[PDB]
């Protein structure tokens, strides 16, 4: 996952979770790539899957 | 099982929109995006109860997919969760509705605008959309927005979540209606 075509007004809302280094489940790639985004790029992708 | 309830697809978790049917076929709505490069549906994580195949599926442009059954005993019923659904509208502006999704359960709100472009990116635009100030969050794709016992559309996606407030898009289900020529029961 890369987010550089990111941000996005809006995301579907599929559930396909990603583990971001804040231990949070994001529930699916746009949702992770808007938060990373708004941390303004301190974010970063842990691991595929819930965490 | 019925509207809200979880669906899994190859790939991940959206939420059973609307049971209708054709003659005596039976059938189930959610969003297209769900659809889209899925063929079989289960009713659990494990993949151990098969519900259907999908039938059809229309996004980006439309949000809109239908998945015929295949499982001839678990029940297929014509409601939200336990709320009866017994025909289908037109969302109008300042429409009270209600979702019901796999993840975040029930949540209420207004109809705030229709025929709103909801862009997805990467040329995934969808048209024709209603809006509203009802939350959703990622696994509640595809549950059903209705009000009272109509049916109103199914959800496509949006921003913000539940614990802070958002927008989200639905689906017009009478155009998915009509599509597939189905109807709600």
């Amino acid at each position: 996952v890369d987010c550089s075509e990111y941000p996005k007004p809006a995301c579907t809302g599929e559930y396909r979770p990603l583990c971001g280094s804040d231990n949070k489940t994001y529930g699916n790639k746009c949702n992770f790539c808007n938060a990373v985004v708004e941390s303004n790029g301190t974010l970063t992708l842990s691991h595929f899957g819930k965490c | 099982i019925s509207g809200g309830d979880a669906i899994y697809s190859s790939t991940g978790r959206c939420s059973l929109g609307f049971n209708v049917r054709s003659g005596s076929t039976y059938y189930f709505l959610t969003a297209g995006h769900c659809t889209d490069g899925a063929t079989t549906w289960w009713a659990n994580s494990a993949r151990t109860t098969v519900l259907g195949t999908t039938s059809g599926s229309s996004f980006p442009n439309n949000d809109y997919g239908i998945v015929r059954y295949t499982n001839t005993t678990i029940p297929k019923d014509g409601t939200v969760g336990g709320q009866d659904i017994t025909s289908a509208a037109n969302a109008t502006v300042g429409m009270a509705v209600t979702r019901r999704g796999s993840t975040t359960g029930t949540h209420s709100g207004s109809v705030t605008a229709l025929n709103a472009t909801v862009n997805y990116g990467g040329g995934d635009v969808v048209y024709g959309m209603i809006r509203t100030n009802v939350c959703a969050e990622p696994g509640d794709s595809g549950g059903p927005l209705y009000s009272g016992t109509r049916a109103i559309g199914l959800t496509s996606g949006g921003s913000g979540n539940c614990s802070s407030g958002g927008t989200t898009f639905f689906q017009p289900v009478t155009e998915a209606l009509v599509a597939y020529g189905v109807s709600v029961y």
